[PDB]
Order: C-alpha cells, then structure tokens, then sequence
C-alpha cells in the first residue's frame, strides 16, 4: 500500500546527485545557462499559476463582452489580461453550462495549459487519472467529492494535440454584485481543469 | 508506439491520490530537471515530438515506477546521446570530453520573452481539410512502431468532427527526422458506448479527441 505509480511514489535515493551530475556536465559543455534556468524557476514558482486562469474566469463571469471573445479566441482572450506563452499557444475555452460539463485529461503524456493554470500536479500527469478519466469520468470526478447528476453530459477532452484546454466553470449562485476579485476567489483549480466546482460562498 | 505510456481505457492503476496543498516542485532536483526543459529545446537540440517520443520509448517499469521529473532525466540523458549533442562517456562519467564547446541560446535576456511567446505549432498552409464539422469519421487502425498521437482506444471508432483548429505540424513525421507535414486537426467526438460497450458506459457521456486529417476517413 506504498504510492508506486499514482505519480507519489519516492524517487530513487541517489536521484539529486544524478541531477547535478548531468547539470554540471550540461554547464561545463555551454549548453545551459543556470543563471536563465533560475529565471525559469522562478517563473513557474511564482509567477505563473491557477491565479491567472482564476482571473479570465473572473472577468467572464463579469463581462458578456469578454467572455464571448474568449470563447471564439482563447489565446486572443487570455492574451487580454496579460497571459500567454509556452504551452498556452492555442488556446481552446470549454463553456460549462447547465446542460455540459467539461473537463480535460492528457492520456498520452501530462498536456496541460500553463500560461493559466501553471504547472499541472503530479495526480494530473500519472496513470490513475489518465487511463480511467476516458472511460468512468463518473467514477473518477466522485473520488473528488463531485457528483455530476445523471441527466448532466459529461465531456471528456483529451489533450492529444497542440490545443490546449481550459474549463470555464460555472458561476456559483448567491454572488450577486461581486467583484472580479472576490469572484476570482471563488475560482479553484480543479474548477478550471474540471474535475470540481468553484467553492460556494 | 503501442506501449505503456498510451494509458486510455486501461485497469488497475488504482485511485486517483492527490497530495493536499502540493507545491509546484516537491523536490529541489525536479526544480533543475524542469528548467533544463526550456534550455535544451531553446538550443534546437531537439524538438518537442522527439522529446515525447523519447519518453515513450524508455522502459515499460522504468516508466511506471519514475516519477514525472525522472521521465524527462532520462529524456536528457538519452536523446542527447542519440542526437549527438553528448557521448555516452560524458553522460556516465558526468565530465565534459573537452571545454566549453557551446553557448547557451536560453540567456537571462531572453527567458521572459521566450516563455511569453512559446512556440505555436500551427501552419500558415498545409493539406487541405477532407472534413467538415458534422461528417462522421472513423479513425485509421494504424499501428505504427514510431510516434503517433491517435491514442489506441480510438482506434477503428466512430465519431463526428466537432471543430476543425486548421492546419498544424504532423508530430508522426516531425519526430522521426521527416519533415512537418503540415495539415487539419479536427476534435472529434465519441459516444461512451462506441469507444467502451453497451456495459462499460454512460449514455450522457462523450470522449473528445484531437485527431490529424490522415488519421481519418469517411465513416
Ligand atoms: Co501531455
């Protein structure tokens, strides 16, 4: 009952060094430069995460306007509150409604759109959730305390292409008048990825 | 490549366990592996279909019991090799044959704007597009040895075009030295019975897919 391939497992005990066996190696070469890796670690640490994704939902939620340009271009759209890049080139929005619930998975690998949710968590990139989201999406959104009604259509997207997706999920009732802000709060990851609802106030 | 990283449809893996407040790096190493990602490509010492492809060619157990990091190590450690960009001695022994030979394309400069701007894959012209929104089609039953991206279980279904995206690079050519190959990619919807039975589904539920024109015909 250890984590041995749900993405949790331990790593190798000698790993680190491995590591910085092949980074001074690549350094000493002229290959890569640590000063540039640090800025791109502090990009992802920091910089870029679920809080931009958080905010287009936000402002979809707040601005018809917006929303409806997000949805017929998703990069132009998040390109609008400054969101763009590496793994978010092509971006496709998925409108949850009343009638379709939208999530997304990459069987093949760990595709997933960085530019607003930043780098996906271990669960998303490993094989529980990747072979069984196609599927029993019922049996595997339940694992995460999320029911979808029977009579609800589950769509499930497999990111197997250059696309990428991001769900915008429904806005809770009783959040009259709120803010972006304050809606933005509201705003989970997994509300974003599908696989929950944004909190309830 | 049918093996072991094309999960769809497959048992036995278990839970779905997630680590509650997990951070974006779990371990100070995987800090170095992710950001060496950027860097490598940055230098076009190889592409992101070889890379992927790469990864799907490691060992079956090696694969499962990795964690995510581990798999891209072994991409750096390998493709390298392949690519000629290292020796096998060099990655071994951890020491460069001979100096500082290289200069760094990922600069300090440059790093906010590359992660800003990525790398699109999509193509100005291509093949045209056999398919409208609405057709049936149903996948090839193809099965290559090299990289594809028609995921097995989709294999020989029937769906219908929901969105053609226009035209892309074709990653079964760009990852085996081929060329791009240009053309449509199409999201292509699957009822839950087509792709899994009567008894292993849901009527409500639907599968989308995105699917190269040449993985496709006319149902
Ligand atoms: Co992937």
């Amino acid at each position: 009952h250890d984590h041995h391939h749900d993405g949790y497992q331990a790593p190798p005990e000698d790993i680190a060094l491995r590591v910085k066996a092949l980074e001074s190696l690549l350094i000493e070469k002229g290959l890569v430069d640590p000063a540039a890796m640090d800025l791109v670690v502090q990009t992802y640490e920091h910089k870029v995460g679920p809080r931009n994704g958080a905010k287009v939902v936000a402002k979809a939620w707040v601005d018809p306007a917006y929303k409806a340009r997000l949805l017929a271009d998703g990069t132009a759209g998040i390109a609008e509150l400054g969101f763009s890049g590496v793994q978010g080139e092509d971006m496709v929005i998925l409108e949850n409604t009343p009638a379709v619930h939208n999530v997304f998975v990459c069987t093949l690998c760990s595709c997933y759109p960085w530019p607003t949710l930043g780098l996906p968590p271990a669960w998303y990139k490993a094989a529980p959730y990747r072979s069984r989201m196609v599927s029993d999406p019922r049996g595997v959104l339940a694992e995460f305390g999320l029911v979808i009604p029977a009579n609800k259509e589950i769509r499930v997207w497999d990111t197997t292409a250059e696309l990428r997706y991001m769900v915008l999920p429904e806005r809770p009732a009783g959040t009259e008048a709120y803010s972006e802000e304050q809606l933005a709060e509201l705003v989970t990851r997994d509300s974003m990825i599908g696989t929950g609802l944004p909190t309830q106030p | 490549m049918n093996g072991i990283h094309d999960t769809g449809g497959a048992h036995g893996y278990g839970p779905v366990y997630r680590e509650p407040n997990e951070p974006v790096f779990r371990y100070d190493w995987e800090k170095t592996v992710m950001s060496l990602l950027p860097a490598l490509l940055a230098n076009g010492n190889f592409n992101l279909d070889e890379f992927r492809h790469s990864i799907e060619r490691m060992g079956p157990a090696h694969y499962l019991e990795g964690t995510y990091y581990e798999l891209w190590l072994h991409v750096f450690e390998n493709l390298l090799v392949e690519k000629g960009v290292l020796t096998a001695t060099e990655v071994a022994t951890g020491k460069a044959a001979s100096g500082k030979t290289a200069t760094p394309v990922l600069t300090p400069a440059i790093v906010d704007g590359l992660l800003s701007t990525g790398a699109s894959a999509a193509r100005e012209e291509g093949a045209r597009a056999r398919f409208a929104v609405g057709d049936k089609v149903r996948v090839l039953n193809k099965n290559p040895v090299g990289h594809t991206r028609m995921p097995r279980y989709t294999r020989g279904k029937v769906g219908t075009v929901v969105i053609d995206h226009g035209v892309f690079v074709t990653p079964d050519t760009a990852a085996h030295g081929k060329g791009e190959h240009p053309q449509h990619v199409y999201t292509v919807s699957f009822t839950s019975v087509e792709l899994w039975g009567q008894d292993a589904s849901s009527p409500k539920d639907t599968i989308r897919v995105d699917l190269w024109d040449d993985y496709l015909e006319p149902a």
